């Protein structure tokens, strides 16, 4: 009796899809072909961040878009002043596989994580001086992937173990689960207004997941590949998400299909990091081939190359101002760019 | 955190005496330390500064030569040995903390203080020395400098701070529009370049005593005369 | 006035030394570039690699070619200014790739003997770079001092390399010979032996070459550099072999060897690597 | 009897899914290139700002 | 000659 | 807050980064992988819901860092690129149990064929040879079913430095070597070379074995910066 709930699962399969095809009026390329494009981007690097020792696998900036952390699998964070490319803190960790960094937006605290498959709060505004461990995440059985602050007592973590928890720092317990994945899911973006998160696995499918009531609204079925890396929009109604497929892809959340195929024939290295700029022109995409691209989110053109790095660009980051780009690599250096 | 401090007593003019404060409670070779002193019925003056690290030493001109701070960090003591010992410096000396990095709230801990009793730069003035309140109203110290404080990087460098009677001082507004951690929000410092103020919102007992300023431009850091508050 | 040679050995000695030099500075400023210009091949062990193929470019465009001129019938044609220089840059740059290689011999030692320990670092390795050139620099010095060019009715036997004495002339000579000849090549006899003892016992057949080249490397300096010390030192004490007449046969001989020195590492370089093969196709 | 309550859940979330509420393509993609024209000038990486507010150089 | 080789 | 107090803070940071530097260059980063059959478990023993397990020992002064990957999923295409520019791969297989030897060769190809651990050297600990020495003594279990190529095999010359055996067994455990250096060295360049060794349960010396074959691993890594190759 499963091919009874199998056969009804490929209709409803179909039924979406019939759904989205009568959606699919008109192209993106269609409406934005008489639109102006951008322009040869060129950026160059302005400051160069030194002092890791290891490779870089994560950073984000803070929201006062001056400090940052950086993770590289020596075992230790850096937070720096990107204006002096001073170091304001190095905490060194328990484990030194870090895979995931966030700055909470408050300022006081930072996490980290990765193949210890714990999520580490660290108090950098204690009374004693020095940075201390505030709480130790515990509760997830595959390798830390990403984690993302939603506020001081509420974090969410993706891991490898199929699943997404959103946490609770105090208590130190899971508030909720989300559990539809069927890979390792390796990304997560918060949407702006932090009541809503998407999340890329190596199932080829990113899922939009809901906060509070812990359902998944809709999954969006376009890679060929396992998606590594995703963002939101700045308007919090698309997404963009890369894969090792050599494809970025704009997805929209009002429309639950696929909009954009930011891909080249040159281009056979997958994406690392994927990240908007403040208006949602361009799309700076993170790529295995040793350089950051900056594609045009409405036109998909390829605008740019930020090309300064000597190994695998693993991390990205544009401010909240917008700024500054910051691209952390295997080279053991950061890069801010502009 | 605590800094205890030990020394002092009757020394002899041609006398030496050797000050010691203990850390404990805080991570103290990551803390540059200070050394303010404050003599019998006058305010505050800065003596000597010694780094994270026993880097940048700085004195006064004041008590230069005679006067020599040293550091141990594993036995987390901060020493201050005087040679010579001239009747000026009878006062009751402090010993503060003051970490620097961006976002930082140097001068944010003051030790208790010892009694030793013997036997250019940028002058601050606060104008008036005595301001009579009633728990209730709406109070502002006014502060003037010479030079203005705003650096180039963006941050005007005024401090200022609050000593009870019979305590030691603590900072309430850092960089002359941060509040400090602990302090509450009736104390909203403002200010420009070179004219400075802070308004006490609504006032409490707890909030009468001599109201201090400084500067953190050039590093002879000079203090107010002290607006004093009383009830 | 005499030492003018006829022109059918200026034509046998020129096309053995322009041969030396079209090999040297057609291949050793390749060398460089190929350290320098990319990025992969451009790592802290490499800064020896560009201090050597320098100072051979040196040994072969100042040295080698200025000197050649002045040892056919022997001419003094540059005047009595750059004979000032000729005994400084020139001498320093044999003194500076003599020492290059002794360093390049010690740091192959502790790469191979205790591979383990870490190497030298960015900042360890540019302080033994310039410290071989202050050495250098410093042993060149009483030959720029002394270079007094007393030309008689006719440029033969111009630039005098010692005009004080022969009794002093025959001690430099002598501590020359121990500090640029007899001790590099006793350091690279006991590094390159005992590391020639660890790499001999598929893989293994390029362990068991790079125990080729330092036999070559050695017995290519203990024989190209032997003549060249023992012409200045039977010269210093013996002034009366200067005038042989046949002193500018054995001269040019003696300084070929020497010289042909200069062309060995980018030989070697590629005879055994081949991301150096391939930067001399491209 | 055991995936049979594993292969109800994919069918009670496909459910939900195909019954929402989709607007068209040309209305979602209208309102992305809505807001980047709305946000380009204060774009420093789109259209670059001067050397002076520039906290970089 | 005389003949005054260099180094 | 002075910024030249600032830059102080930035340059004691860097004094500790340094001398955190001199610590990493100097010690040896392993990676213990293997299947549960395997005696991984327990060469960690014989040496001196957490999702990676240190082992730090020392062998002549020399530092040493194995991590034990354990509490994972079962897919492990996305955590192996954390462990590229590792110094070694320690791969174990229990070369005792006959009928789960083909995927202990499967999973080895996926190691010494993964594209991140292309320049990464694997030390073979043919694992649990006393338990393969008492398997074809007695005769039960045949290496002939499982593999079909057995029968047409026969020992080496130049081989079997053991002292007391008789040659079934040498042209056993030679032949599942043979299994493994054909994976190493038909689909794999002159950038990593297999290590094969025969552990068994109380074995001293296979912290020796490390310590001999990192040493050949850092030497071609020296000789091929060095250009000497």
């Amino acid at each position: 009796e499963l091919d009874q709930l199998r056969q009804e699962a490929e209709q409803l399969k179909n039924q979406i899809r019939d759904a989205r095809k009568a959606c699919a009026d008109a192209t993106l390329s269609q409406i934005t072909n008489n639109i102006d494009p951008v322009g040869r981007i060129q950026m160059r690097t302005r400051r160069t961040l030194r002092g890791h020792l290891a490779k870089i696998y994560a950073m984000h900036w803070g929201t006062d878009s001056r400090l940052l952390v950086s993770a590289s699998q020596d075992g230790k964070l850096i937070i720096w002043d990107s204006y002096t490319t001073n170091k304001v803190h190095a905490i060194p960790l328990r484990s030194s596989w870090v895979m995931t960094c966030a700055y909470a937006p408050s300022g006081n605290y930072v996490a980290c994580g990765g193949l210890d498959n714990i999520c580490s709060i660290y108090n950098l505004k204690t009374r004693d001086g020095d940075v201390r461990v505030s709480r130790e995440l515990a509760g997830h059985t595959g390798y830390l992937s990403c984690c993302r602050f939603l506020d001081d007592n509420q974090i969410v973590t993706s891991s490898g173990d199929t699943t997404c928890a959103l946490w609770d720092i105090e208590t130190g317990q899971q508030t909720t689960t989300f559990t539809g994945h069927t890979g390792d899911v390796m990304s997560l973006s918060l949407a702006p207004d932090t009541r809503l998160f998407v999340s890329g696995a190596c199932d080829a499918s990113a899922k939009l997941w809901d906060v509070r009531e812990g359902m998944c609204r809709q999954t969006f079925t376009g890679h060929e590949s396992d998606i590594n890396a995703i963002c939101f929009f700045p308007n919090g109604n698309a997404f963009a998400t890369g894969s090792d497929d050599a494809t970025c892809r704009l997805f929209d959340l009002r429309a639950d299909q696929e909009l954009m195929t930011y891909s080249h024939d040159n281009i056979i290295c997958g994406i690392t990091s994927v990240s908007f700029s403040k208006s949602g022109r361009l799309l700076l995409a993170g790529y295995d081939d040793f350089n950051c691209n900056v594609w045009d989110a409405l036109k998909a053109d390829r605008a740019g190359v930020l090309a300064g790095h000597d190994n695998r660009v693993s991390c990205l980051g544009v401010t909240d101002d917008g700024m500054a780009v910051a691209t952390g690599s295997w080279d053991s250096f950061l890069k801010i760019w502009n | 955190v605590q800094l205890v401090e030990s020394g002092g007593g009757l020394v002899q003019p041609g006398g030496s005496r050797k000050l010691s404060c203990s850390a404990s409670g805080f991570a103290f070779s990551s803390f540059g330390m200070h050394w303010v002193r404050q003599a019998p019925e006058k305010g505050l003056e800065w003596v000597a500064y010694i780094s994270s690290g026993s880097g940048t030493i700085y004195y006064a001109d004041t008590v230069k030569g005679r006067f020599t701070i040293s550091r141990d960090d594993p036995k987390n003591t901060l020493f201050l040995q005087m040679t010579s010992l001239r009747s000026e410096d009878t006062a009751m000396y402090y010993c503060v903390r003051s970490i620097y990095y961006y976002g930082s709230s140097p001068f944010d801990f003051w030790g208790q203080g010892t009694t030793l009793t013997v036997s250019s730069d940028i002058v601050m003035t606060q104008a008036t020395s005595s301001v009579p309140v009633t728990p209730g109203e709406s109070v502002s110290i006014s502060c003037r400098s010479s030079k203005s404080l705003l650096h180039s990087n963006g941050n005007t460098y005024l401090y200022w701070f609050l000593q009870r009677p019979g305590q030691s001082p603590q900072l309430l507004i850092y960089r002359m529009s941060n509040l400090a951690s602990g302090v509450p929000d009736r104390f909203s410092g403002s200010g420009s370049g070179t004219a400075f103020t802070l308004t006490i919102s609504r006032l409490e007992a707890e909030d009468v005593g001599v109201y201090y300023c400084m500067q953190h431009l050039e590093y002879p850091l000079t203090f107010g005369a002290g607006t004093k508050l009383e009830l | 006035n005499q030492f003018v040679q006829p022109s059918w050995r200026i034509a046998l000695w020129s096309l053995a030394y322009g041969v030396v030099v079209a090999v040297a500075v057609l291949g050793n400023l390749i060398v460089i570039w190929i350290i320098l210009a990319h990025k992969r091949m451009r790592t802290v062990t490499n800064y020896f690699l560009v201090n050597l193929a320098f100072s051979d470019a040196s040994m072969a465009a100042f040295n080698t070619l200025v000197n050649f001129i002045y040892a056919l019938h022997s001419e003094w044609y540059f005047g009595a200014n750059y004979c000032r220089f000729q005994n400084f840059f020139p001498i320093t740059a044999v003194f500076a790739s003599i020492y290059s290689m002794t360093a390049i011999a010690v740091d192959r030692y502790m790469a191979i003997i205790d591979p383990l320990k870490p190497r030298l670092s960015a900042t360890a390795t540019k302080i033994v770079i310039g410290s071989i050139w202050i050495l250098a620099f410093l042993l060149a010095f009483p030959q720029c001092l002394y270079s007094k060019t007393k030309v008689m009715p006719g440029r033969t036997l111009c630039f005098v390399q010692w005009p004080e004495g022969p009794k002093q002339h025959f001690t430099y000579h002598i501590i020359v010979i121990i500090l640029v000849y007899c001790f590099p090549l006793l350091i690279m006899g006991i590094t390159y032996t005992i590391v020639g003892i660890t790499l001999w016992g598929e893989q293994l057949k390029a362990k068991r070459k790079v125990v080729k080249m330092m036999i070559i490397v050695v017995m290519t300096f203990a024989i190209c550099w032997l003549p060249y010390h023992i012409y200045f030192i039977l010269t210093a004490i013996y002034q009366q072999l200067n005038r042989w007449k046949y002193i500018q046969q054995v001269y040019l001989a003696s300084f070929w060897l020497a010289m042909s020195s200069t062309m060995y590492n980018p030989i070697i370089y590629c005879c055994l690597n081949k991301r150096f093969r391939a930067g001399f196709k491209r | 009897t055991a995936s049979i309550a594993q292969a109800r859940k994919l069918v009670e979330q496909l459910k939900m899914e195909a019954n929402i509420d989709r607007i068209k393509v040309s209305k979602a993609a209208a309102d992305l290139m809505a807001y980047c024209e709305a946000h380009a000038k204060e774009d420093p990486l789109l259209t670059p700002v001067p050397a002076s507010e520039n906290p970089f150089r | 000659d005389d003949f005054f080789g260099l180094m | 807050a002075e910024d030249k107090a600032a830059v102080e803070r930035s340059k004691m940071i860097e004094k500790q980064l340094q001398k955190d530097k001199q610590v990493y260059r100097r010690t040896l980063r392993l990676l213990l992988l293997g299947a549960d059959n395997s005696g991984k478990s327990t060469i960690v023993k014989q040496m001196r819901t957490s999702g990676i397990f240190e082992t730090k020992f020392q062998v002549d002064k020399v530092n040493f860092h194995m991590f034990d990957v354990g509490a994972q999923r079962d897919e492990r295409r996305k955590w192996i690129q954390c462990f590229n520019d590792v110094t070694a791969i320690i791969f174990v297989v229990d070369s005792s149990d006959y009928n789960r030897l083909q995927e202990a060769l499967n999973d080895f190809d996926s190691i010494w064929n993964n594209r991140w651990l292309r320049t990464i050297s694997v030390i073979l600990f043919l694992n649990k040879q006393d338990l393969l020495a008492e398997k074809v003594l007695a005769g039960k279990s045949k290496i002939e079913d499982y593999f079909p190529e057995f029968a047409r095999y026969t020992t080496p010359e130049d081989a079997t430095p053991e002292p007391g055996e008789d040659p079934r067994v040498t042209r056993a455990k030679y032949f599942i070597r043979k299994e493994f250096v054909d994976i190493s060295t038909a689909s794999g360049d002159g950038r990593h070379i297999c290590y094969p060794h025969f552990t068994c349960a109380v074995d001293t010396e296979n912290a020796r074995r490390i310590f001999n074959d990192c040493k050949d691993i850092i030497l071609q890594m020296n000789l091929r910066e060095y250009n000497l190759v």
